[PDB]
DNA sequence: TAAAATTTATCAAAAAGAGTATTGACTTAAAGTCTAACCTATAGGATACTTACGACACGGCG
DNA sequence: CGCCGTGTCCCTATAGGTTAGACTTTAAGTCAATACTCTTTTTGATAAATTTTA
């Protein structure tokens, strides 16, 4: 049988010469390393990016662009405050406030 | 069992060198203004294929005298003297 | 590396930290994702991301905003994809951060368990440990604790006494309802049992219930005799336990489990102290403690030099093979196709995911521990499935592919591709015989060296303008146009072609032809390499290789081209002997009949002689017309010939010069004829030439002459041979198989006496057994005489006979079975049947005969496969024991060597010659000289010593010399050159670059397969096997330990035999020798009181080299080994030089073993090297003087090769998990010396043109040359 | 033995397209963009069900 | 320290995202009229070396 790996191939000399110029960028990372990513001259530089670690890093250069922080995932809190209020569990938390502080002055 | 049917033929590599150096020539052949032309309407020169306007700016005429000299340079390569040296490459 | 070279000195293993493995990454897989399934690209940090593997297409980032190189090196800055070459694929990696410690499956499980020493842990319990089952304490105090104690069995006291409290109100109440009983029973009129069955239906129930409160009261005891025992470092279950104690002992101590508590068990593991202890043990503990302490030391102290800080066993950031390496190929129809791998990182994956969202959940710790279970056993699955349970199957229950399954047993790369590589630049095809051929060309069918040399006939019809270009010529030749063919002979007319054939049995497997175009479609291979080839032309098919380099064409032309290589590696017979047809055709021409027409008669009176012929030329004119026979003997005058020696010195003395001088001889004219084939200086011959006349006549020429002229010489007797057998009248017709005419009278004559025994055995004079033993021997008897009368009944001029008497082919037997008797014809089992077949095949066979026929040819022929396939298995061995010995001095400059036996003393006195000097004596180089009777020296020091001095040394009346062996050369790593003497193939001395070693081993190993049995000694390739495997012999045979006669005793139905020593005090006793063998026979049976040898066989058989090395030393065990191989290869008649057995046993007998360790670093019972022994005692002599105590070993070939010091070639051989993992306990450090990690990693391997003394030379026109150019 | 005649030299003129543009005009390729619309990722659903499919080496025993 | 056995190699509702589909711009392409001067071609139109004729 005749397979290939879904892709392609160039055949081109690999001119280390004439090429386009890069620019290093540095991306600080949570605990502090760095890691070196070329970019081109002409290139916004992103404030952040995904590093070779593989954990978020920012510029070294100082940016600090807002954290963005997104909605946090629905919690048990969330899913228990819908169906039931908060004066009612009122109610359950003096039954088991009775309860326990009766055990205790016993 | 798998032939990978991606990986360098190794005469399709050392003929496209082949063809390089055979279109070099011959455009060679052509005028400073024509291979100037030529290289620049199809990238021969970095890769990225300069349009008319492009060329006209860099040598500062206008795109149809780039044009014409286009399809002066295109006819004088059809004919056979220069042609037939490159025919079988495709 | 990243970059690499072909200057690799040094592939070093060792477990690889952590803090290694996150930074060979170039990214980090997290999700189980392997490639979008509607657009068909890799995801992003998945398990193929562009962006932390490397762009799928060359110079083209994701999103394509950059598509070419002068965009290169960068990233683009939105899809984040390194745009570069898209072979990065193959080697960037990943890692993956995990959220819990995890650790291996091969320092762990695989064993002996490295973790399970390191710990000081049985495997078992370890397997408890880390699987989740078992807690573990990491560290405690416990001063306060002491004091803590008191306060809580104050506390335990007052527990109990509630629990009493409990007891006594339960005796109460139980009293009091046991008194209501009474009041209820005695009182009542129920029956007097009945009224007290609840009287004794409480005292039951205060018995159970006494019962509950002991039981709950030994609880509380267990409970605090386990908290004042409480103690580190151990194993722990009953998890409620050990709620219980945190609970109320929350401080104190620390104690955790799973991976984490063990990573944290080997940070608070220091390997000094534990070492120091294990040395103080080793030191003066004894028996099991000491061993224990051994093995453990080993470890550890390999941990502590090579300074590895064993938390490689725990696996965090687990790494990631480059995506390549896995292929996800589709093949075309959209299915496709996984590498199996895949699956695997993708179940791992999932499970880390899993994991992690449950840990962060806050999970129970039962879904939690379960969760990083299965982590741990998917990791463990990962690096090896099948091992700690059951495999992990998938689809058809098919186990799947583990990264150990790719470098282990047979299918791994260590076993498999890095053994053979299909070739580019290659062709095969059937063969058929030229007669036509010299020796050096060969045929080539043009439509195979049209698509061999493809480039440089391209090339070359490029350059004469048949084609404006490549492409045009590419096509004009896969077309064959006309002048393509014209081209192609161009490119081929010295370009050697190396033609190999399968199986490569030995050395000359592989020759270097010039290739010579010839028509059809089978490859044309001459007539006299088929010996070396093996190859009939039943169908055989041979692979055409093509060199390409410099180096590699020079090579063919030079060492392989095969006019070179006449002669073979084992003893030096020439091989491209005229054999076969050629030898008859040959034998014919110098035959000689009498009574021939045109003989020599000196009858006179009435005529002359009519004999004499002025020259060979009238000679074969008179034989053109009818007078003179090419057989007849007649007087010729020669002037272009050399008479024979005699001749010479009668004629002309001194200086008898031919191609002037003219001299008289009686011969016939096929001799003449055949004389002019050999060169003018040879001397004339005058014989019939035999095939040993013939392999005589070309050893000869090939001692003394360059080899050019041996390559014509035997090319010409090729030519003659084939044009004379043709004349021969060879032919066979039933006419010409005669029966012997008496064969009736002595089958009657046998056949009365076949009738005699079996009467005998009907009326019970004899049993079933001996009846048929003396029915076989009447037969063997009758086969003899039918054979005999067959030989003496033919003619000389018979051609079966004739063939069979020339050496062309074929023995007598098969003759006697053409005509005559078959004789007898073996069982399946291999017994004889008493029958036995009575009709040759020329009188064909009856239906039963027939029968049995079958049975034996069937087994044969089965028997001969198996053989074949195990000579492989000893040649591979062979092979693995002798790559290491290369010759690397000229000359080592010893003077100890061994003795050759060389022709011993005649009763009556003479010297009679030893039949087997040719395979002992010759080829080799004298240490000592020769002097007799005090007289002068005869061969100095060093000398080839060939045929003409060992004729010397015979005239002069010697028996015994001194003579280099490769056993005793001093030589630092394999043998000096003139150790080894001449080598075989060349016939001059040994070059300084030969791999010896693999001659050695091939020649031994490469005339197995025709290797038979026998009709309980094993006598065979078995045999030989056992004696390379130094096994204990099938038969093991005693053998005497002193001097002195013998005391004999034939014991209870066995025997009882003992030595009496001269001064050997104790008596050796050999009691258990059982009945069924034989006492040993020499020059008589053994005797009562016969004076023994120090090492004499006591019973005729085989003895163990064992044995006979620990008595009689190193010396005797190689003769022994020498001699016992020989005596096989004697019986089959194969011809070996014994230096090729003697490499070998060399390369047995190096190391030895350590019975005292000194004080210095050698554990006993190990075995290691004799020079780093010796250089070990050379150092610790000084800095205070201990001597290491060490004796020699005698270890069979396997184990030789388990002891190789690379762990590559070590792994390559089998076992891979086991040296693998052994050798990165202890960081080995192979330096890529041998013949066999050279041939890995494709860099060139140190032996023939890969040494630094021929890989460096340096080519320059000479200054004289240069200045005239 | 010398002209009357049949073919190599040189321009005259036109031109002819090259050496060269311009300009305007028309076109389309694309392409940028607006809108439309259609997968695809994502989550959420209420009686009660409760544990599946031959050799080499170490540990026990003597 | 020896002897052995056995272990192991169905649906709805949100939301985002995607593309497709097509209109009003571009921005790049191709056509055609004139135009200007100029090396060279090309066919034309007169002079001079080789052959006919009396
Ligand atoms: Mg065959
Ligand atoms: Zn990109
Ligand atoms: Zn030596």
């Amino acid at each position: 049988l005749r397979g290939s790996r879904l892709g392609a191939v160039s055949y081109e000399t690999d001119r280390n010469h004439d090429l386009a110029p890069r620019q290093i960028a540095r991306y600080r990372t949570d605990n502090g390393e760095e890691f070196e990513v070329p970019f081109a001259d002409d290139a916004e530089i992103p404030g952040t990016w995904l590093c070779r670690n593989g954990m978020e890093g920012t510029l070294i250069e100082g940016d600090l662009p807002e954290p963005k922080k997104v909605k946090p995932p629905r919690t048990h809190w969330d899913m228990l405050l819908e169906r039931r209020s908060i004066e009612e569990l009122e109610e359950l938390l003096k039954e088991r406030l009775e309860l326990i502080r009766s055990r205790r002055r016993g | 069992f798998i032939e990978d049917s991606e990986a360098v033929v190794a005469v399709d590599a050392v003929s496209f060198t082949l063809l390089q150096d055979q279109l070099q020539s011959v455009l060679d052949t052509l005028s400073e203004r024509e291979a100037g032309v030529v290289r620049l309407r199809f990238g021969l020169t970095d890769g990225q294929p300069r349009t008319l306007d492009e060329i006209g700016q860099v040598y500062g005429v206008t795109r149809e005298r780039i044009r014409q000299i286009e399809s002066k340079t295109m006819s004088k390569l059809r004919h056979p003297s220069r042609s037939q040296v490159l025919r079988d490459y495709l | 590396a990243m970059l690499d070279v072909n200057f690799f000195d040094e592939l070093r293993i060792g477990l690889a930290t952590a803090e290694d493995i996150r930074q060979w990454s170039y990214g980090e897989v997290k999700k189980p994702e392997t490639i979008n399934y509607r657009t068909l690209k890799p995801e992003k940090d998945g398990l193929f991301c562009e962006k932390i593997f490397g762009p799928t297409r060359d110079w083209e980032c994701y999103c394509g905003k950059y598509k070419r190189v002068r965009f290169k090196g960068i990233i683009c800055e939105r899809c984040g994809v390194e745009v570069t070459r898209a072979k990065v694929r193959r080697e960037r990696m990943g890692h993956i951060e995990l959220a819990a410690p995890v650790t291996h499956i091969w320092y762990f499980k695989g064993v002996p368990s490295r973790l399970g020493y390191l710990l000081d842990l049985a495997p078992k319990d370890l397997e408890k440990i880390i699987y989740f089952a078992a807690y573990v304490i990491t560290s405690v105090d416990e001063e306060m604790r002491h004091n803590e104690l008191s306060t809580l069995e104050a506390e335990m006291a007052v527990e109990r006494k509630a629990v009493e409290d409990q007891r006594d109100g339960e005796l109460e109440a139980r009293a009091q309802k046991l008194e209501a009983d009474l009041a209820e029973l005695e009182a009542e009129g129920a029956k007097a049992d009945a009224r007290r069955k609840v009287r004794d239906g409480g005292e039951r129930e205060m018995r159970q219930i006494r019962d509950r409160a002991q039981r709950e009261l030994d609880r509380l005891e267990d409970i605090w005799s386990t908290f004042t025992k409480l103690a580190p470092k151990q194993l722990i279950v009953d998890e409620n336990l050990y709620r219980e104690l945190v609970d109320r002992y929350g401080e104190y101590f620390t104690g955790a489990m799973g991976a984490e508590s063990i990573q944290k068990l080997i940070e608070n593991f220091d390997i000094d102290a534990e070492a120091e202890s294990l040395r103080d043990v080793i030191r003066n503990g004894k028996g099991q403690k000491k061993l224990r302490a051994l093995k453990r030391l080993k470890v550890v102290a390999a941990f502590q030099q090579s300074g590895n800080s064993p938390m490689g066993m725990v696996l965090d950031a687990v790494p990631v093979i480059p995506p390549e390496l896995r292929p996800m190929v589709q093949l075309d129809g959209g299915r496709f196709a996984t590498s199996d791998l895949n699956d695997l990182y993708r179940r791992v994956i999932n499970r880390n995911n899993r994991l992690k969202r449950l840990i962060d959940l806050g999970a129970p710790e039962i879904i939690v521990n379960n969760e990083k279970r299965m982590l741990q056993e998917s990791v463990d699955a990962l690096f090896d499935n099948g091992r700690r349970g059951r495999p992990v199957t998938g689809p058809g229950n098919r186990p799947l592919k583990s990264l150990s399954d790719l470098l282990k047993g047979k299918q791994g790369r260590f076993r498999q591709n890095l053994l053979g590589k299909r070739v580019d630049y290659s062709g095969r095809s059937v063969i058929v015989v030229g007669p036509q051929l010299k020796l050096h060309q060969c045929g080539l069918p043009k439509l195979m060296a049209l698509e061999l040399f493809k480039p440089f006939v391209m090339k070359r019809l490029v350059d004469l303008n048949h084609a404006q270009n490549i492409k045009s010529a590419k096509r004009m030749v896969e077309r064959q146009r006309p002048q393509v063919w014209d081209v192609l002979e161009e490119v081929i007319a010295e370009h050697p072609v190396l033609l190999n054939r399968a199986p490569t049995l030995h050395r000359l497997g592989i020759q270097a032809f010039e290739p010579m175009l010839v028509e059809g479609k089978a490859i044309q291979l001459h007539p006299l390499v088929c010996e070396a080839f093996n190859a009939d032309f039943d169908g055989d098919q041979m692979a055409v290789h093509l060199p390409l380099s410099a180096e590699a064409q020079a090579e063919a032309r030079i060492l392989m081209l095969s006019s070179n290589n006449i002669l073979s590696p084992a003893s030096g017979r020439p091989l491209a002997m005229p054999r076969l047809d050629m030898v008859t055709g040959l034998y014919y021409l110098t035959t000689e009949v009498p009574g021939d027409t045109g003989e020599y008669q000196p009858a006179s009176g009435d005529h002359p002689e009519t004999g004499v012929y002025s020259s060979p030329a009238e000679a074969i004119m008179a034989a053109d017309r009818g007078v003179l026979s090419v057989r007849a003997k007649i007087k010729v005058r020669l002037t272009q010939l050399r008479p024979p020696v005699e001749i010479e010195a009668e004629l002309f003395g001194h200086s008898g010069w031919q191609p002037g001088d003219a001299w008289m001889a009686e011969t016939t004219l096929g001799r003449v004829m055949f004389n002019e084939l050999l060169p003018l200086g040879y001397p004339f011959v005058n014989k019939q030439m035999h095939k040993k006349v013939q392999a005589a006549i070309i050893n000869d020429l090939a001692e003394r002459y360059p080899m050019i002229v041996v390559a014509q010489t035997v090319d010409k007797l090729k030519d003659a041979g084939f044009y004379w057998a043709t004349r021969s009248g060879v032919t066979v017709s039933m006419a010409d198989v005669l029966v012997p005419p008496r064969k009736k009278e002595i089958l009657d004559h046998y056949e009365e006496r076949a009738d005699k025994v079996e009467k005998q055995f009907q009326r019970g004079a004899l049993n079933h057994d001996e009846r048929n033993e003396a029915l076989v021997e009447i037969w063997k008897e009758a086969t003899d005489e039918v054979g005999q009368a067959l030989r003496e009944h033919y003619p000389d001029d018979n051609p079966i006979i004739t063939i069979v008497d020339s050496g062309a082919t074929g023995n007598f037997t098969q003759t006697r079975t053409l005509a005559g008797m078959k004789g007898l014809v073996t069982n399946p089992k291999g017994e004889f049947i008493p029958r036995p077949v009575k009709s040759s095949f020329r009188e064909g066979l009856t239906v039963l005969e027939y029968f049995i026929n079958t049975h034996g040819a069937r087994k044969g022929l089965a028997d001969t496969a198996l053989r074949t396939a195990d000579s492989g298995y000893l040649t591979r061995r062979l092979v693995d024991v002798s790559q290491d010995v290369i010759v690397r001095e000229h000359d080592c400059q010893t003077e100890r060597g061994i003795v050759v036996e060389l022709a011993e003393r005649a009763p009556d006195g003479t010297l009679i010659r030893d039949p087997y000097i040719e395979t002992s004596a010759y080829a080799r180089t004298l240490g000592t000289d020769a002097v007799d009777e005090a007289g002068n020296v005869i061969v100095e020091r060093g000398q080839d010593l060939g045929d003409p001095e060992i004729d010397a040394l015979l005239a002069a009346g010697i028996t015994q010399v001194k003579v280099r062996s490769v056993l005793t050369c001093a030589t630092s790593t394999g043998v000096c050159a003139t150790c080894y003497g001449r080598s075989m193939a060349t016939g001059k001395l040994v070059d300084i670059g030969e791999a010896v070693g693999i001659v050695a081993a091939q020649s031994i190993g490469e005339p197995g397969t025709q290797l038979t049995m026998r009709t309980d000694i094993t006598g065979g390739l078995p045999r030989v096997q056992e004696l390379f495997e130094a096994r204990v012999p099938r038969g093991k045979a005693p053998i005497a330990d002193v001097t002195g006669r013998v005391r004999l005793e034939d014991g209870e139905r066995f025997y009882k035999i003992t030595i009496v020593p001269d001064d050997g005090g104790e008596e050796v006793v050999y009691d258990k020798i059982s009945k069924r063998q034989r006492l040993r026979v020499f020059k008589r049976v053994l005797s009562d009181g016969d004076h023994v040898e120090v090492g004499q066989q006591l019973m005729e058989g085989s003895a163990d080299p064992h044995e006979v090395l620990r008595v009689q030393g190193p010396r005797e065990v190689q003769i022994h080994l020498v001699r016992e191989v020989q005596e096989v290869y004697r019986a089959q008649g194969v011809s070996i030089h014994d230096k090729h057995i003697e490499v070998i046993v060399r390369q047995m007998l190096r190391r030895v073993t350590i019975i005292d360790s000194g004080s210095t670093e050698f554990l006993p019972g190990s075995l290691i090297d004799r020079a780093e022994f010796e250089a070990e005692n050379r150092r610790v002599v000084a800095e205070g003087g201990e001597p290491a105590a060490g004796r020699p070993v005698l270890m069979g070939i396997t184990k030789a090769s388990l002891a190789t010091d690379s762990w590559l070639s070590a792994a390559s051989f089998q076992e891979t998990t086991r040296v693998l993992t052994d050798a990165a306990i202890n960081c080995r450090s192979d330096k890529l010396n041998g013949l066999k990690e050279n041939v890995i990693i494709g860099k060139l391997i140190p032996a023939g043109t890969g040494i630094n003394r021929y890989r460096n030379i340096a080519v320059q026109p000479t200054e004289e040359a240069r200045a005239a150019a």
